[PDB]
């Protein structure tokens, strides 16, 4: 006589007093958000903390309910969400280190710092280093604040993230999941049946035949990119050879944006600005709400309450309480829909606008379903959904037909050309790099390769998909990965990828309805309600049914694909393929200190025999500084000069146990190229059996 | 005997809550009506208000209604804002009038309430959802039961058995504003209001 | 007709005319230092050029009047005061790089920072450094900063003051002196009065007959104190060696009062504490000015204009106008004088109002002498007037006598004795080191010893003179001295010395005429008049004299001598005689790594001569470099553990060029080794010729 | 005649200037003498009830814009500028000093706008500059350009080869004024007579 409705009566128990203590929470955050103050610090303990009591005695009265007799999948769902163990069957010692070597992680990126030899005293933090970074023109010095702030913290983060990733895995393995890379694996699909025969597993294929579909283009395009960049630093880039990783432009290469300076066609044709018009009728903050408003209600969708103007956040506080300008899109729930962020006069501001109130009128159309699955399907069609409406608002036809942008401007076959370069040069730039990153600490993961390969592994991989060369040679002591954000903050890394691939998924979907003739760059949302209703069709689902059932609901194909992504830059395409017709590719060998340095053949120990000895580390020791005595004597010898070499100031590399080594050697304070083959060659032919 | 709502000024206006009252064979002066309030602003269903002065005809239909300036501008139906589905039902029927008014200091019998109050979320709780109930013509915010014990607080909410109600409060500052809908019956009978 | 009186005209045209824009200057001054505020910047800007304009023009035309054809001292001071080329002999590009290199010396010093291996995130400046050398109590802690900052501020001070040295011997020679040494000595200089013999050359014998004496009460003192410190840290002093540097308790040593909690004879007997009295009665500012007024006057000494009590500083401004609490007595003149300084209650804020009165009681009581003559007689008169009053007042029975302090106290034999203590480890502390700073700058500067010498005297004279010895072996590179405060602004730094002398030489001779019976640390000068008439016949001379008339006008001496300073400090002598009889002295051989290090002298060249060369500061590298692979072989054999030696871990000591030698190997990253001389030799013979 | 003072509350008072009043033979009573003002007084041991009885020779009645607080230092006991750089503090027969804040009830008298007091004046030479001191029956002699007046604080000017230098205190509230009345023995023509 129980069946499964005591699971309903409990479910029904929890909805009563869920939704108002977490209105409270939200509402004391919210509170804080808006105005600093220290007794709101102590408001948020006092909420938060009785908040996770609650969470933690509903998982334990809810923790010895069986799952196996449950049969509606709608019920299954919530209670699988809930049932759920995780670090609880960790013993506290354990827990409580991880949380403190997170904690000195977190702190040790957030106070970086990289000071010059030539005037110590001076030097900056990361905000400071990044503004140099992005405005900088000098190879040299570029190069040497990328290969410092490198060295210095990575030296103090190998010991720490070994120790996080051996707990991470001992954790994932002690909760009945493979390895942790399993875990995170263990979302995304979670689902499939009667239709759908798909696995987690299966995830890894399809990102693997998806890349291998895009590759083409992103050839051609770096193809441009190597041709292009040899302008400003000569004698520096190969013909066929990969790019220096400093020379990114970026700190470490996420975007490439800030390269459309140089790669510009020609500066004969000036770009859109049509800033003029709304800096002389200053428009206030709450006209540009209103008129997004109304270009969203112009498709069909409910506009917003009225209650939302009244308590909201348009403008700068104009208090002493400071705050930060984030946009952000609070959902507080019954229908309590609030806006944070300051507002200017700029097209970016606008976009901005845009993209949240999007956001938020996303989220409003569910609000009705439950507060369990107040969630949206994946990790991606949340931030889809606005990036969607963002993208098609900005076309010049949509903004010269609805009052701005007078008809006195004729658009001619290169302009559009300028506006897809500048797209692309950030839509496709991040996905090899996303997926290098993502596959590399999922390998790092389950423990395919040991420890000591980690960093001869990275610079391979670099060498492979991406197309960039290190600068110079790092030794196993490196922890380069670790110096990036997400790296620091254990935050799952894989929704990059797939939220652009669904971008473009969506919106050819989106603008098939529309009829549209031309190339799809030219699609607009402009009236119509059948296109409305399709969009509320999708949105109002929620996390109440599988994804796919979603994307067959409009993509009507149960999985994705790039053919849209390319037939977008079809025109691109055509145009690039004039240009780099007779050579693309690159080669994982050559390198900037490859011309330079000296074959250094390696006799075999076995052929001494006698006082023969491997390694064991701390010889090559004995090789560098008998190496550097034999320069510095080598100076003195004709050139009269001072200079005080150091004891690393000989660069190994490309190391074969007892098979092979290679090294040249640089200045005390300019490592550029500086000590070329000849002379060292002269200095070391010069000694005698003292060093070998 | 005469069609008058005199004792209509006496107080606080209705806030969900509703009033029906009708009248019989009368007279009706035109006069008193237009010195009722001066001219901010009507809008009738394309009936001319000069054409209504003349017609004994079955009904009127007068209410008094607590609202704001600025919401009139949602108050036309172009949208489904909780104030027509989980608010006061915008009932439409025969051409009808709605006026807005800012009633003038000089009649002192009436009395400014404390604070404004439009529901928000009221519906009756299920398993899977909410399963919201909507406003009809003829029903006046069905939901009420508890919302009689009031509301104190920003979003404040209480349920009672399995009916669950929540409104938003909004302070009252400076003179006040009312709405009139004068929603009219077509025939001649008894219940005829007449002019003269 | 002319003889000298154009020069009396002259002297009229220029002291009639030279006030009225000091007064103006000055009173810019006063508000800048009031009001921070820019426009009182560049009300000082606009009023100090023109100030130099007027200087340098009186000096251009002051300069072609003749010398020798002067009788009168009187105006021949003045004249010769006036009349001087000095730097205005050198070229425009000297002086700018003068300028420049003094700037930044300057900047650098200000700007210091270390901080621990440990913790690298966080560094200090030497603002709470000195505070973490003043409170912290850990002979390791303490070593490790003293070398850091030694080491850091060192290593960018070299060919600075290399330049500086070189280019102010240059400007000296340059402006018909011997030597800079010679200028600064310019001004203890003086003529005689028919029967006065001073020339710079006797100043030097002088101090060194008065150290000379002085030395046994510092000797027994310094007894006492060796005595002493072996409580707080065992197994680090030698009985009959010096002492560490960094133990002395402050930064450099130049003050030993920190040490007074450790040489407390005994805590059983509480010290004078009459705080109470005055904070629950709470003497306001003014009280303790009047209160101090009517003391000075007491002696017969006029009292303070009227006009003074209202425009002063004694209280805190209360308002924005941010202001610093460095006493100062400002003498603007025409019967202007100013005392800036925020007013507590405290006994220091007490002495250090009394003391900024005897210094505006001084400066007031001569106005009537011309403007060039406005100046204390030599540079240690000025601040021991004040000293001498300071002394005499903090006498604990005056204090009772004058309404504080009341009966209720009963003086014994030892209470006296603990002040005399307190006084002592101020008052003469100081001496040697000022000796042998002053020593070592006037022998750099004259040339004697060349510049590859200059540490290598250094240590050896702390060892003979102060009795201090280093606590790690220094090379040549380094540059302590100019680590101080005084040598990186180049200012003369012998005053001290002379004033130190005269605080007490005045002190007996006043005492004289009281006619006191006891020990003259019981001596007042309470209400009296003959002592109040010495002491304004002594005042009112001024500069229109030679000093030593000034002397014998109350000292009734031609020279100054230590007999008054070793009375004062008779009970405390014969008290010290009791504790050190046995034995006391030093050895100026001894030090803290002399047990734990081994002779390195094989004459590998000299023996044979073939395939060795000499010593060449190279060859070093090898050694350095051989000796630590060694090491790193010897604990990796059996210890199993992993150390990475670097190079800089072998320390070189005492050089001779005669193949001989001493050092020890010290710890990758603790900076104070164990390693005994057992292992390290062990190490050493295991190897074989690879080395050697 | 009689022995009044009436045009004494007419204006300003001098400022390093001075006056001279003398009367006849007359009559003076003692009622109008307390009526004048109520506020501290000061005779040279000479009972001023004694002074009602007696015709002799003069009185020396002066009136100088002052300050309370500075009354303390009035009191010669100090070679303060007061007395050697200002009115001379004259020493004579028996005198009495008061100290008085005049009302606002007879308005004839003139507030003047700041008070001024000399600080140095003195006779420029070549190695000094001649500190003279002003002595009694002298009314500060240095006199001549400071008639020009004072405008800034420590305003300074100098004439052929005479420096003068003054101070200038601006006045708050109520006006401070003091007295002076050194009288003169003996029986005479010139001798003011009480009633
Ligand atoms: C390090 O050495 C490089 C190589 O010589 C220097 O770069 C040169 O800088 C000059 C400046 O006039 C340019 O004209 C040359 O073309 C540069 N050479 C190369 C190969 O790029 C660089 O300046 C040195 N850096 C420092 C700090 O001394
Ligand atoms: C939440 O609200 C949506 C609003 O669209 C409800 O959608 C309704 O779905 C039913 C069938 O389940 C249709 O008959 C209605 O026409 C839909 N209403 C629309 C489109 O406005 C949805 O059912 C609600 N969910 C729950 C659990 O009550
Ligand atoms: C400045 O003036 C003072 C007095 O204010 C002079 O002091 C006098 O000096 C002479 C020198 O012969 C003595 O005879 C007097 O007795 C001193 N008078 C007092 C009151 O002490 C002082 O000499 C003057 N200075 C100069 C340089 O002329
Ligand atoms: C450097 O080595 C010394 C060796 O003495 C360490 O000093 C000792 O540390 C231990 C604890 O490790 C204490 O119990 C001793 O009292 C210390 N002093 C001795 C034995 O004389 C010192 O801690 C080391 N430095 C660091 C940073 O670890
Ligand atoms: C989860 O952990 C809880 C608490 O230890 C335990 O009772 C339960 O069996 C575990 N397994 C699942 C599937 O929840
Ligand atoms: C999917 O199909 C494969 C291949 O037949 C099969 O091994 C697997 O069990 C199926 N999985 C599901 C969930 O249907
Ligand atoms: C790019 O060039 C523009 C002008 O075309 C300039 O304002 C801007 O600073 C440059 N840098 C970046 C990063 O855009
Ligand atoms: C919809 O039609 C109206 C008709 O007036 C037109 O003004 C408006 O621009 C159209 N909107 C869009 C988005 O095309
Ligand atoms: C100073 O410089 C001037 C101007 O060149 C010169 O006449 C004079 O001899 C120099 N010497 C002295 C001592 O002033
Ligand atoms: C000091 O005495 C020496 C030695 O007799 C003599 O040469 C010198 O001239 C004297 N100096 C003075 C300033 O009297
Ligand atoms: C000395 O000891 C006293 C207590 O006797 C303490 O307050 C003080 O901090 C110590 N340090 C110094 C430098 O006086
Ligand atoms: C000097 O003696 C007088 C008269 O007894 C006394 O008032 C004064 O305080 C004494 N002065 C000192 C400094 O003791």
């Amino acid at each position: 006589y129980t069946t499964e409705e005591e699971a309903r009566r409990f479910l029904v128990k929890f909805n009563h007093e869920a939704e108002n203590l977490s209105h409270e929470s939200a509402l004391a955050s919210w509170d804080y958000n808006t105005n600093i103050t220290d007794e709101n610090a102590k408001k948020m303990n006092e909420a938060d903390n009785k908040w996770s009591d609650f969470y933690k005695e509903q998982s334990k009265i809810a923790q010895g309910f069986p799952l196996q007799e449950i049969k509606d999948p709608i019920i299954k769902l919530q209670l699988q969400i809930l049932q759920q163990n995780g670090s609880s069957v960790l013993t506290a010692e354990k827990r409580k280190r991880l949380s403190t070597i997170l904690t000195t992680m977190s702190t040790i990126y957030s106070t970086g710092k990289v000071c010059n030899p030539n005037n110590p005293q001076q030097c900056f933090t990361l905000s400071g280093l990044e503004d140099i970074m992005e405005k900088s023109k000098d190879y040299h010095e570029r190069l040497w604040v990328w290969e410092g702030w490198r060295s210095e913290v990575g030296k103090q983060l190998r010991p720490l993230y070994e120790e996080y990733v051996e707990l991470k895995n001992e954790m994932a393995r002690g909760n009945n999941y493979k390895d942790y890379g399993d875990y995170w694996r263990g979302d995304y699909e979670t689902e499939g049946e009667k239709g759908y025969n798909y696995s987690r597993n299966y995830l890894m294929e399809d990102v693997d035949r998806i890349f291998l579909e895009i590759k083409p283009l992103y050839e051609q395009l770096h193809a441009y990119v190597r041709a292009k960049l040899m302008k400003a630093y000569p004698s520096h880039i190969s013909p066929t050879g990969c790019l220096p990783a400093h020379l990114l432009g970026d700190m470490w290469g996420r975007f490439w944006t800030n390269l459309y300076n140089l790669t510009v066609p020609l500066e004969k044709e000036p770009n859109i600005d049509v800033t003029d018009t709304m800096k002389k009728q200053s428009w206030d903050a709450e006209k540009i709400f209103k008129e997004a408003e109304k270009f969203y209600s112009s498709v069909g969708l409910p506009n917003m309450t009225p209650g939302f103007w009244r308590d909201s956040m348009l403008t700068e506080p104009s208090d002493g309480r400071q705050v930060v300008c984030h946009p952000t899109a609070w959902d507080l729930g019954k229908n309590d829909f609030r806006i944070k962020m300051c507002t200017k006069v700029t097209m970016d501001d606008f976009l901005t606008a845009h993209h949240e109130m999007g956001h938020i009128q996303y989220d409003m159309a569910y609000a009705n379903q439950s507060y369990l699955l107040r969630n949206g399907a994946n990790e991606g069609f949340h931030e889809a959904v606005g990036e969607v409406m963002s993208l098609s608002v900005a076309t010049p036809k949509h903004l010269k037909g609805m009052g701005l942008l007078p008809s006195d401007f004729s658009e001619n076959n290169e302009t559009e050309i300028n506006f897809l370069l500048k797209q692309a040069l950030t839509i496709v730039g991040t996905l090899p790099f996303t997926y290098m990153l993502e596959k590399w600490r999922w390998m790092v993961f389950e423990g395919k390769i040991p420890k000591e390969q980690w960093m001869e592994k990275w610079w391979e991989m670099k060498r492979e998909i991406v197309g960039v060369v290190e600068p110079l040679p790092h030794d196993e002591t490196y922890c380069d990965p670790a110096s990036l954000f997400h790296v620091a903050n254990d935050y799952s890394f894989i929704r990059y990828f797939t939220r652009t691939i669904l971008e473009f998924q969506f919106q050819e979907a989106l603008c098939r309805t529309a009829k549209h003739q031309g190339p799809l760059h030219k699609c607009d949302i402009s009236n119509s309600t059948e296109a409305g209703k399709k969009l509320n069709d999708m949105l109002k689902l929620g996390k109440s049914t599988p994804w796919t059932y979603a994307l067959e609901k409009i993509a009507e194909t149960k999985e994705m694909d790039a053919k849209p992504l390319l037939n977008y830059f079809n025109p691109l395409f055509r145009w690039l393929k004039e240009q780099n017709g007779n050579s693309v590719g690159w080669s994982v060998d050559s390198s900037p200190y490859s011309n330079q340095s000296i074959k250094v053949r390696i006799s075999l120990k076995s052929a001494l025999g006698e006082k023969a000895y491997e390694w064991n580390e701390n010889e090559m020791y004995l090789f560098q500084s008998s190496v550097a005595y034999a320069m510095r004597v080598y100076f003195l010898k004709a050139k009269n000069e001072s200079i005080p070499f150091r004891a690393e100031d000989v660069r190994v590399s490309d190391e074969k146990k007892r098979v092979s080594f290679k090294f040249f050697v640089t200045s005390p304070t300019n490592m550029s190229d500086i000590i070329p083959r000849s002379e060292v060659e002269d200095a070391i032919r010069m000694s005698r059996s003292r060093i070998n | 005997q005469e069609c008058d709502f005199t004792p209509m000024l006496t107080g606080t206006p209705p806030p969900y809550n509703f009033k029906r009252l009708v009248f019989t064979n009368c007279n009706y002066n035109l006069t008193k009506l237009l010195s009722l309030f001066q001219v901010s602003e009507f809008s009738c269903h394309q009936v001319s208000p000069s054409s209504l002065a003349t017609g004994c005809y079955s009904s009127l239909t007068v209410d008094y209604f607590a609202y704001s300036t600025d919401m009139s501008s949602y108050l036309q139906p172009g949208s489904a804002g909780a104030i027509v589905q989980f608010n006061y039902k915008q009932d439409f029927s025969n051409p009808t009038c709605r006026v807005l008014a800012t009633v003038p200091q000089n009649l002192t019998t009436i009395t400014k309430p404390s604070n404004y109050a439009y529901l928000t979320e009221c519906y009756k709780t299920s398993a899977y959802g909410k399963n919201y109930l909507y406003n009809a013509p003829g029903a006046y915010t069905p939901c009420l039961s508890l919302a009689s014990r009031g509301f104190s607080t920003k979003y404040q909410s209480h349920s009672d058995g399995e009916l669950t109600t929540t409104g938003y409060i909004y302070p009252v500052t400076g003179n006040l504003q009312m709405a009139f809908i004068i929603s009219v019956q077509y025939g001649t009978d008894t219940n005829s209001v007449c002019p003269m």
